[PDB]
């Protein structure tokens, strides 16, 4: 709903409660690339004219949009920490900054993955520059945790890619929501009669 | 300066109907506007658009002012490569005109959109390399059509069979991990691509079973079979207390 | 030149070499080795094609018994070189004439069928051909026991 409602953009034009329409823009351009997926990310920015404008006067914030679909991770740990420096000069980002920096990971780490099915941390090193013990337990802690389900091998220097996510899981909501919604209405059922 | 040149672009803006008649201001206003959008890559075939409305107020100007405006407009037709307004602008008597030397090496230029042609086009280049410098923008043109004319070519190479070897057909690219074959990976991204690639044997496997009309038409009613019990639940726990 | 075209299987090339090339001795008539074989550069692009024609006739039947086959017993059964193989394999391709899969790591080449992705059509083939014939037994067999009942 943030990226939702923010898409007025300059409709709302600068007033006394807006402040700066820039830092506005940089607002609205830090939800949006999450909740805002790749193929409508490109989407808003390229085919937008006056949201286009306000983000090219910003050199940085300008070269991460691009960067984001170029996929270079050798600019990513220094544009993004800079935007985590402005994240943390932000009032009511301080308890929000936390998971906002390896959601853009999984961000980033979702196209990274569906390229190859069998990929190498050595290659990951060179992006990364050089990723070896970080990754390890990076991606140990996302997998563990439910964030971008995959295989990947140590010593071995082999990911496994997969998952096939839309057969098995996608049934089991079925019976899952069908658990405790059913038995609400069965205890329901047990009112009839007293 | 782009932010500068828009700054000067609004002040033409409010001066086009300010004073009595332009004369000439709103044909040079959408040239301006089919520039400074140009660079900010809003949209190729309205800017396209931009230099065939300005083309039309340049009758009866200065011929050395036209002789160098033919250089924009078909070298955008370079740019976009499918404006669709080719037949319509080359054919027409206004485009045609023009008898000049250095008009007659841009039709040839604007004959070279209707080629495209790679083997042809690696060799045009350096022959046009004297139109090259005339380019407003020679970055943003000349790369999206050398990277989208790579997946043109792309995708003749691997369209006959399904699987190919990446140490093969990436000789023909001259090049494998640097950027090509992270190119190929950036296609199944934007889904123009379906396949996988092997690192170990080096052979890019081509796979698709897109269509699952059991799951998909399933799983979402049931999702919306939730919807409905909840908003029944809304009548069952009312009715008993 | 028929013999090759009806039922298809293979020949050794130099045989057809053998005859082709006493036709330019053949005659009376020259003329049809002259306009052919008599040209050198002309002849030389119609030899290649000759390989090709008769290259191409194989991977047509082929493409009907594969299934599957190892690129090496593809060699030997062209009577060419395994890179003269992925020659005659590339442009045989870009004329999308046969549906194949090329896997040159471990040999293994199959022409068509695209993965099978079908499951009914297991399921039709099986069902009705086969149980249909086997109702079809009670049909005539019981006419065929009236057949033998008749006279003994």
């Amino acid at each position: 709903q943030a990226a939702e409602l923010f898409l007025d953009t300059v409709s709302t034009f600068t007033s006394y409660e807006l402040m700066d329409y820039k830092t506005f823009v940089t607002y609205t351009v830090y939800v949006s690339m999450i909740a805002l997926e790749r193929p409508d990310l490109r989407e808003k920015v390229i085919k937008g004219a006056e949201i286009l404008e306000v983000l090219h006067s910003l050199p940085a914030v300008r070269q991460y949009l691009f960067s984001l679909y170029e996929c270079r991770y050798s600019v990513f740990f220094q544009s993004l920490a800079v935007v985590e420096q402005e994240m943390k000069k932000d009032w009511l980002f301080a308890p929000h900054y936390r998971y906002y920096v390896r959601e853009m990971r999984i961000h980033a780490y979702s196209q990274l993955l569906e390229s190859y099915r069998s990929l190498t941390l050595g290659y990951m090193a060179e992006a990364f520059g050089v990723g070896v013990e970080f990754i390890d337990q990076e991606l140990s802690r996302f997998i563990a945790a439910g964030r971008l389900h995959c295989k990947i091998d140590k010593v071995n220097e082999i990911v496994e890619t997969n998952r096939p996510d839309s057969k098995n899981w996608q049934y089991q909501e079925t019976i899952k929501k069908g658990d405790l919604l059913l038995n609400r209405v069965q205890k329901l059922s047990r009112v009839i009669n007293m | 300066n782009l932010p500068k040149a828009r700054a000067a672009l609004t002040s033409a803006r409010t001066t086009a109907n300010a004073i009595y008649c332009p004369p000439k201001l709103q044909a040079t206003l959408d040239m301006q506007s089919g520039i400074i959008h140009a660079a900010e890559e809003k949209d190729w075939k309205t800017a396209y658009s931009y230099f065939y409305e300005a083309f039309e107020g340049y009758d009866s100007i200065d011929s050395p002012k036209a002789i160098t405006s033919l250089k924009y407009m078909l070298l955008c037709k370079i740019m976009l490569n499918t404006p669709e307004d080719v037949q319509a602008l080359v054919s027409g008597k206004l485009a045609l005109r023009y008898a000049g030397r250095q008009t007659e090496a841009l039709k040839c230029v604007a004959q070279a959109s209707k080629n495209r042609s790679l083997a042809d086009f690696e060799k045009a280049l350096t022959d046009y390399r004297a139109e090259l410098r005339d380019d407003p923008i020679i970055s943003t043109h000349l790369a999206k059509l050398y990277d989208n004319l790579l997946e043109q070519n792309l995708i003749r190479v691997i369209e006959p069979f399904s699987r190919v070897q990446i140490e093969h057909i990436s000789s023909l690219i001259k090049l494998s991990k640097a950027d090509v074959e992270r190119k190929l990976s950036q296609m199944i991204l934007d889904k123009k691509f379906h396949g996988i690639l092997d690192q170990g044997e080096g052979v890019l496997i081509i796979f698709d079973e897109p269509p699952v009309d059991k799951t998909y038409e399933a799983a979402l009613e049931t999702i919306q079979n939730m919807s409905k019990v909840v908003d029944s639940l809304y009548n069952k726990a009312k009715k008993l207390t | 030149l028929l013999k090759l075209f009806t039922t298809m299987e293979l020949m050794r090339w130099s045989t057809l070499v053998e005859d082709y090339g006493m036709e330019l001795r053949k005659g009376s008539l020259e003329s049809p080795a002259t306009d052919v074989f008599g040209s050198t550069e002309e002849g030389e692009k119609r030899w290649k094609d000759l390989k090709n024609r008769v290259v191409e006739h194989n991977i047509r039947i082929m493409a009907k018994y594969y299934t599957r086959i190892t690129m090496k017993r593809m060699a030997q059964l062209l009577d060419l070189s395994v890179d003269e193989s992925e020659a005659f394999l590339s442009n045989l391709v870009v004329n999308k004439t046969i549906f194949a899969k090329v896997d040159r790591l471990a040999g293994i080449i199959n022409f068509q069928r695209p993965k099978d992705p079908n499951n009914l059509l297991n399921d039709w083939s099986q069902k009705l051909n086969s149980l249909m014939s086997l109702v079809n037994k009670t049909t005539h067999l019981i006419a065929k026991e009236e057949m033998i009942h008749n006279l003994q």
